[PDB]
DNA sequence: ATCCTCCCCTAC
DNA sequence: AAGGTAGGGGAGGAT
């Protein structure tokens, strides 16, 4: 009957409503709150659901493909981009839609995300699109803020945003291929535009319209090429010389396409994407086409490196040096490099700064014997070779000597760096 | 002023006082009144920073405060555990206060009273009279106990007074109701300080006619007109109902030491209180020794809930609200909490408690004379029976025939009893005092004087039986021992469980070692594993199996490993096998074994592959000392048991040492209990891990051991299983047995503490000689520290059905081939209380027959399974059509409670509908009988769809109608699976089920 | 509105259909104790004992349960005071006034608030006394409260020392709140925020909240 | 079939 | 105010 008990119930009430977009770190707290709620009142009107997925479709409508007609109203238009869709909730992590998980995003981006959500609390969660390792903020889902102020704040804090258009419409405005072309050319954006969404002033519900065609294409090869720092993307090449855009590796893995086959493609006015109507084969054939020394780094491809002292210094953001003993003095000059050097163990640092995957690299190390003297690795071997069949694991195993060379080097600098 | 302490109790008025009741050597009763304080423990910085000045305070000394929270690290950069040392104060506040930073707040204020004043609850102090102030007649106030209880003298005995009571109420066709049904009889056993016992029964005269009353008086009965004509030295008195109740309250208001009843808090005292209030405007008033309170008798309820969340209540007890320094003790709740029965009823308890074997001395035509002496049974059994024969009306023969006593003659050593019994074809029979053979409901329809006198005999027996049970279970010895062990009032000894009773000695330890235990983080519980359980190697052995059990495993594991919340150095975890090896190599050098013990546990998180706990054994912690205290007490009562020669002394002392076993084991359990002040996840799971390792160590060295011509060869190397040690490891050890012995040892089972070691001999005398030799060598050469094992028994004709279900014949370590083995049943349907009495009889018969055929050895073809299966079907069909077995053989008992998810459970439904309609109310901790009853107009059913729809609860007057029968399908199916699972034939067993039941059988 | 015949005063009970499936036990139970109960002066008079039975239970969400009616001046209606001159109702109205702002009123009656059913656990007491008939109503009080519990979602009890074991008396779990009775020392009734807690619990149970201010009459 | 869940009670 | 895990056998259900 206390104010403390009222607060705990309101916390359960708020989190019970705020589900399906805040599943990063919330279920354990939810379970605690409902167990308290039942313990102190002997009954609670919840089912203690723990398998909540991520789904924000209740804020949107179905995709409109037909040339429909909505003439009156004040609308804000946004050029929805092609790419994977993520959300970012209040005090939570970045989560992808459809399959709830956690993702690592740049710290500068996450900080700016917090700043706009701390500046005003009328936003339930932000919306982001990911394509070619570029993060763009699109449309914040809110109760008290129109889709205007988040764009002004996001730009000032340093997030990428589309150019949005505002118009009050009274004249007949029939939706068709002609209007779609006029609208999309009016935003002055550079990223691939997959559809246009609009919101009516006074209504929170989103609607999206998508005018597209189909194309019948024949794939001849799939190549992998660099976009960033050891980050590569696939590019599907047809016999005509045209390219079919792919956003990530998962799309080709699940679609089960092969070279020298016919596929359906979704055609847009400026680009086209593979249309969606056994795992080892598709991963190995794409790699074989571009070369054996590639693995699948979760969402992207990455090439095998030639790691040495020069690469270690480039990733730790310190000056280049020739002797490993020079690292101790080139790290204590600044206060900003230490953040990634002292705060994690040798194993973690050598995995991230050399280009190894997470899940596959642990699998390899958990099937490996080591001979270690004075905390230095001098020999190793494999207990169960059946873990090496995955193309990603074989690629990193065959070059594991590079991990050992750096691993010992990073131990050496810590000995005197502290 | 030499006094012995009898009880402590608290007042509940505007001011709170603690009273002591003690008695002088001469019998005088003295009450001493103490001020009641609230106790707080604060640091010096807090003590001097309190805006409201404290009433009083005394320094506690310089105590070390340790933060005993648990964290895990992924490397060896472990920092020192946060600790401080500061001056502490103990603050006394007449009124409750809230202090921002007060520690040791989990302890009771009564515990502070005892400990911080040096007072033993059951001591025999010689009190300093310059501090006691006389405030009333025989009542003192003491403002300074510290200088009053300074001197204690050797214990001395004192007289005590008792009241045992029982009533009988009119019964028509429903449970007696205070608004309709009068009381017919009230009986007392009145014992005074002089030791003189007065036995009398009061008869309600208003149920008899004028002629019946006139004959009652002329035949030797007193007829009193009012309370002032009562004579307690007359066996029978007739009076009106109002006089019956005025006498009842005159006795209940007296300052007895104990007022003892059986289930009299819910019924006996409740009826008297309510029936008096209805008839007259009179109250039963209790007064405090100093006459500052006066309260009326009003029985109240105390509920016991479970320790989980959505869970409901699982017991209830009723208590008297007296404030006069009297213990109203109720045997019903006491026995239920400390006894194992199918049901906890007065007749069932006596049936098991008061029994002996007697011989037929002289047979007759309508009588059979039995004689019982020290020559027919264990010493003391004939004496216990003879004592209850004084008042007893019926004696039961072989638990089946209820005979009425015709003559009784109590002998100097035994007894002679003449019963009304048919001729029986044997000489030696079991006698016990069990159920009677009367129908009271009919006796209240033809009620007359001869019936009134007949009932009087039963009522005084029930009042005296409470005394015989009071002595039988040694309630006085248990009460005093408990009050000293856990420092609490004598009146509270049996109310509390582990979470409270451990705090007495715990507070003493913290103050003697100068330790404060604090926490700053949130407690999170994870699962962890348990003991090591082996699978049986065989089913039927036919060989002697030696049992070597660790004396007290977990308590000694916690001492050996110094496993306590404040002794943990830390938990190191790894996610990969590269850093795991680096950590292992560093741990071997930073934490040398001579000072640290390394426990390799199973990871708590699924993403970890290793979890290592380091304990520092140099400084002994708090739990090891707590365990040593309880272990020492158990040893002392075990020693006294060795000198107990009577049948009641052995039972009492065996109960005492069992209790301390459980309490010491509870000290372990409270470490894994999330809501315990002692909770420590790492320490609780480390204890179990060390336990498993010791069982594996002992099993390995014994399994494959060979006794040869003057020496024993152990199977493995006798090395320390934890760390490098300086003890010898040679597996060859010299023996003192004849060179002619050539044996081999194997291991067939083992569970958490003991190892079942099989030898290839059948003689039970050589097995004892060899086992005792192994006991010496194992404790001196195999085990390396404070761990010890004991040889307990030779199991013969051991048959195991599953990991935790077996039967055998037990030849104890201290026996030989000329002794009678005990019949042991562990985990099987012979001991389960939720099976039947019909199942038990047949499973014993067929299980024995199977053992005899396999032991003898024939294996003609498939005859063993064929003969058993054919015989079983014959008996099952015979009962189905004959239907001669009474319903009492097919009844199960089950405990009621509300601990169900989805409250519409069939068990709650059955009892709730029962309580709403049947006058008998089933309480939240009560065991009720039920049976599966079906219509009598249906055939043998082979396909069973609904079982829950045949359950009914059996009351005291449950008679089957002509359209009802026993639901044999469920009773027979369960029995058949139990018998046939014993067979080792894969063709005949399956066809058997298809013919008899048509169901899919399950085998283990 | 149906009725049953009673062997003793008031010789009849009138009840709403919603109470029909417990009337059988109420008649048997009352006819066991009325001959004893009616020997003395009671509060209220016998004709007011079963007056809350003329009350639908299908439109109730929260029950406000006392222990017994006023020792004097009882009307049969729990917490009701024709002149608003009883301590219990003063503190009940005062606490909600602090939350809602409604301070200009002549009385406050719980029987007109949407979804509220006030109830006295014991149906009567001895004139001038309290808790005096616990033995007479034991069977009846248990039956009647369970019947209400099956309808309401939130049971709100007043008195931590009196309802501490109320969980033992109910077979159907209910979202129980136990507060302080509006009569004890230290003004502990007005320090609770049970009015808002109830509405929050109702929202969690997908029920309409109670506008407690409907009880004010001016 | 066919496994899963819940429960009652026992061995430690 | 409230000790812990291991395990068997049985009833009902959701496939
Ligand atoms: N309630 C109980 C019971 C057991 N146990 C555990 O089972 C272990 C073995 O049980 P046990 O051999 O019957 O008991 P013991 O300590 O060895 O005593 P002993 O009879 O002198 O050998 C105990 O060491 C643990 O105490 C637990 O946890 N709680
Ligand atoms: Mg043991």
């Amino acid at each position: 009957t206390s104010s403390a008990d009222l607060t705990n119930l309101k916390e359960l009430l708020s989190l019970y409503k705020s589900l399906r977009f805040s599943d990063s770190v919330a279920i354990e707290k939810y379970n605690s709150l409902v167990e308290w709620g039942t313990s102190t009142y002997w009954k609670i009107g919840v089912q203690k659901v723990t398998n909540v997925e991520t789904s924000i479709s209740d804020y949107y409508d179905e995709v409109k493909n037909k040339p429909f007609n909505i003439d009156p109203g004040y609308y804000i238009f946004l050029p929805v981009y092609f790419g994977s869709v993520f959300i970012y909730s209040k005090g939570k992590n970045m989560v992808e839609l459809g399959s709830g998980n956690s993702f690592q995003i740049p710290d500068e981006i996450r900080s700016a995300c917090n700043k706009v959500l701390d500046s005003d609390n009328g936003i339930d969660f932000l919306r982001f699109v990911l394509l070619n390792n570029r993060w763009i903020m699109e449309d914040a889902i809110s109760k008290y803020q129109s889709p205007v102020n988040i764009f002004k704040l996001a730009s000032e804090y340093g997030l990428n945003i589309p150019n949005y258009l505002e118009i009050e419409i009274e004249e007949d405005t029939l939706f068709d291929d002609e209007l779609y072309s006029i609208m999309e050319r009016s935003f002055d954006d550079t990223f691939p535009k997959i559809s246009i969404s609009y919101i009516k002033l006074g209504e929170l519900k989103r609607q999206v319209v998508d005018f597209f065609k189909f194309s019948f294409m024949y794939i001849e090869s799939i190549k992998v090429d660099r976009i960033g720092d050891n980050i590569f993307i696939p590019s599907v090449i047809t016999k005509s010389g045209k390219k079919i855009l792919v956003k990530d590796v998962d799309h080709l893995i699940r679609s089960k396409v092969r070279e020298h086959t016919f596929v359906k493609v979704k055609k847009k006015n400026t680009f086209s994407i593979l249309y969606d109507d056994t795992r080892g084969e598709v991963i190995k054939r794409i790699i074989d086409t571009i070369g054996r020394d590639y693995y699948v780094n979760g969402k992207y491809f990455s090439k095998v490196g030639i790691a040495g002292l020069k690469q270690l210094t480039n990733k730790l953001d310190i000056n280049e040096c020739a002797t490993v003993d020079e690292l101790v003095d080139e790290i204590n000059k600044s206060g900003t490099v230490k953040r990634k050097i002292k705060n994690q163990s040798v194993f973690d640092l050598s995995r991230e700064c050399l280009g190894y995957p997470e899940a596959d690299f642990i699998t390899l190390v958990n099937n490996m014997r080591f001979k270690i003297e004075n905390c230095k690795v001098v020999n190793f071997n494999i207990e169960n070779t059946n873990c090496l069949n995955n193309p990603s694991i074989e690629t990193i195993y065959g070059n594991f000597n590079q991990f050992v060379s750096i691993f010992n080097t990073v131990t050496d600098v810590k000995k005197r760096l502290f | 002023m030499d006094v012995r302490c009898i009880n402590w109790f608290e007042s509940h008025g505007e001011n709170r006082f603690l009273y002591l009741k003690s008695r002088c050597r001469n019998g005088e009763t003295v009450f001493i009144r103490f001020p009641h304080y609230f106790y707080y423990v604060v640091t010096d910085e807090i003590y001097q920073s309190l805006s409201p000045p404290p009433f009083n305070a005394r320094p506690m000394g310089k105590m070390r405060t340790i933060d005993i929270d648990e964290t895990i690290s992924y490397n060896l950069d472990i920092k020192d555990r946060k600790c401080s040392v500061a001056d502490m104060w103990l603050i006394e506040e007449p009124k409750k206060r809230s202090i921002q930073n007060a520690t040791m707040d989990e302890f009771f204020n009564i515990s502070w009273f005892y400990i911080s004043n040096g007072i033993s609850p059951d001591g025999c102090y010689s009190l300093d009279e310059q501090y006691l102030t006389k405030i009333n007649n025989g009542c003192y106030h003491c403002d300074d106990p510290r200088n009053c209880f300074a001197k204690e003298i050797p214990r001395f005995d004192i007289p005590r007074s008792y009241l045992f009571l029982a009533i009988a109420c009119h019964f028509d066709k429903k449970f007696p109701s205070v608004f309709i049904n009068p009381i017919s009889h009230t009986s007392y056993c009145y014992i005074d300080l002089s030791g003189k016992r007065l036995l009398f029964t009061l008869i309600n005269e208003e149920m008899l006619t004028e002629q019946e009353i006139q004959e009652a008086v002329d035949r030797g009965c007193l007829r009193i007109q009012s309370l002032m004509e009562m004579d307690y030295e007359r066996e029978l008195v007739l009076c009106s109902e109002i006089v019956l109740l005025r006498i009842a309250k005159q006795l209940l208001e007296l300052t007895f030491d104990y007022v003892v009843t059986f289930n009299g808090h819910n019924f006996d005292l409740r009826y008297i209180t309510n029936r008096l209030e209805l008839l007259t405007g009179e109250k039963i008033i209790f007064r405090s020794p100093d006459k500052k309170e006066a309260v009326h008798l009003c029985i109240y309820e105390r509920n016991q809930s479970s320790h989980k969340g959505v869970c409901g209540m699982a017991n209830t007890t009723f208590h008297v609200n007296n404030n006069n320094g009297t213990i109203f003790f109720d045997l019903y709740s006491f026995i239920q909490k400390s006894e194992k029965l199918d049901s906890y009823k007065l007749d069932s308890i006596s049936k098991n408690a008061f029994s002996c074997m007697g011989k037929v001395l002289n047979r007759g035509v309508r009588e059979m004379t039995f004689i019982g002496d020290d020559t027919t049974d264990a010493k003391g059994k004939a004496d216990t029976f003879a004592k209850v024969l004084t008042t007893g009306n019926y004696v039961t023969v072989d638990e089946d025939i209820i005979c009425k006593v015709i003559r009784k003659d109590i002998l100097e050593n035994g007894f002679k009893v003449v019963l009304s019994c048919p001729t029986l074809p044997n000489d030696i029979y079991k006698l016990s005092f069990g159920k009677d053979d009367i129908d009271l409901a009919q006796m209240y329809k033809d009620y007359n004087l001869n019936i009134a006198l007949d009932m009087a005999r039963y009522c005084i027996h029930d009042a005296c039986l409470c005394q015989y049970l009071w002595e039988y279970y040694g309630v006085e010895t248990k009460t005093d021992a408990g009050a000293a062990t856990y420092v609490l009032p004598q009146s509270m000894v049996f109310e509390y469980r582990a979470s409270t009773i451990i705090k007495g000695p715990l507070l003493k330890l913290l103050l003697e070692t100068k330790t404060i235990l604090v926490r700053s983080e949130t407690k999170q519980k994870f699962p962890y594993e348990g003991g090591k359980v082996f699978a049986p190697k065989q089913k039927m052995f036919s060989n002697n199996v030696l049992i070597f059990d660790y004396n007290s495993l977990y308590p000694n594991v916690c001492i050996f490993g110094n496993l306590s919340p404040e002794t943990l150095v830390g938990v190191v975890v790894s996610t990969n096998r590269l850093e795991e090896e680096i950590n292992n190599q560093l741990l071997l050098q930073k934490y040398p074994p001579p000072r640290y013990i390394t426990v390799h546990c199973e990871p708590r998180l699924p993403n970890l592959i290793s979890e290592i706990a380091i304990f520092d054994r140099s400084i002994e912690g708090t739990i090891p000392r707590l365990l040593r205290t309880f272990l020492a007490e158990r040893a002392r009562y075990k020693k006294m048991l060795k000198q107990a020669t009577s049948s009641t002394e052995k039972a009492i002392y065996d109960s005492m040492q069992y209790t301390y076993k459980i309490v010491a084991n509870s000290v372990y359990g409270l470490m894994g209990f999330r809501n315990s002040a002692l909770y420590s996840y790492a320490s609780a799971k480390s204890c179990t891990s060390i336990g498993r390792r010791m069982i594996l160590y002992l099993e390995s060295v014994l399994n494959g051991a060979e006794l040869s011509n003057g020496m024993l060869r152990f199977a493995n190397t006798l090395s320390n299983p934890f760390y490098m040690d300086d003890r010898d490891i040679n597996p060859i050890v010299k023996t003192s047995l004849p060179i002619d012995y050539r044996f081999r040892f194997r291991s067939v089972y083992g569970d958490t503490d003991s190892v079942f070691t099989e030898i290839d001999s059948q003689d039970v005398d050589k097995s004892i000689e060899i086992a005792k030799e192994l006991e010496r060598l194992i404790n001196s050469r195999v085990l390396f520290n404070n761990f010890k094992i004991e040889f307990e028994a030779v199991y013969k004709n051991l048959i195991m059905q599953s990991k935790k279900k077996y039967t055998t014949m037990k030849y104890s370590a201290s026996s030989n081939s000329k002794s009678v083995p005990e019949r042991i049943n562990k985990g099987t349907s012979e001991t389960r209380r939720d099976v039947s009495k019909f199942h038990k009889n047949m499973i014993k018969t067929y299980k024995t027959r199977l053992s005899e055929m396999l032991s003898e050895g024939r294996m003609n073809s498939n005859q063993v399974c064929i003969d058993i299966l054919r015989s079983l079907e014959t008996d099952l069909r015979s009962e189905f059509d004959s239907r001669s077995s009474p319903l009492e053989l097919f009844m199960l008992s089950r405990m009621h409670h509300s601990n169900y998810k989805s409250a519409d459970n069939p068990n709650m439904y059955l009892v709730t509908e029962y309580n709403k309609n049947n006058p008998e109310t089933i309480e939240l901790g009560e065991r009720y009988y039920f049976a599966y009853i079906c219509p009598a107009n249906v055939p043998w059913t082979k396909k069973l769809v609904n079982i829950k729809t045949y359950e009914t609860i059996i009351d005291r007057s449950f008679k089957l109608g002509s359209n009802q029968r026993i639901f044999y399908e469920v009773y027979f199916k369960r029995l058949t699976s139990e018998i046939v699972n014993l067979l080792d034939n894969k063709v005949l067993c399956i066809s058997f089920f298809q013919r008899m039941f048509g169901s899919r059988p399950t085998f283990y | 509105m149906n009725s049953v015949t009673i062997s003793h005063a008031p010789y009849t009970i009138t009840y709403h259909d919603d109470w029909e499936p417990v009337m059988s036990q109420l008649v048997e139970f009352y006819n066991e104790v009325a001959s004893w109960l009616l020997r003395d002066e009671t509060s209220p008079i016998p004709d007011k004992f079963f007056i809350q039975l003329k009350q639908p239970l299908r439109n109730k969400r929260v029950c406000v349960c006392g222990i017994d009616p006023y020792p004097k001046d009882g009307t049969g209606v729990p917490f009701e005071s024709p002149n608003f001159t009883k301590k219990s109702i003063k503190e009940i109205a005062s606490s909600i006034s602090r939350l809602t702002g409604v301070i200009d009123y002549k009385g406050y009656n719980l029987n007109i608030i949407d979804g509220v059913i006030p109830w006295n656990y014991y149906l009567s007491c001895k004139l001038g006394e309290t808790k005096s008939h616990a033995i007479y109503w034991d069977k009846i009080s248990k039956l009647l409260l369970q019947h209400i519990t099956k309808h309401v979602s939130v049971l709100y009890c007043l008195g931590k020392t009196d309802f501490s074991n109320i969980r033992a008396k109910l077979e159907s779990p209910v979202t129980t709140i136990v507060g302080y009775h509006p009569a004890a020392r230290d003004h502990q009734f007005e320090k609770d925020r049970s009015f808002e807690i109830i509405n929050v619990l109702l929202e969690l149970d997908n029920k309409t909240p109670i506008n407690w201010a409907q009880g004010f009459i001016y």
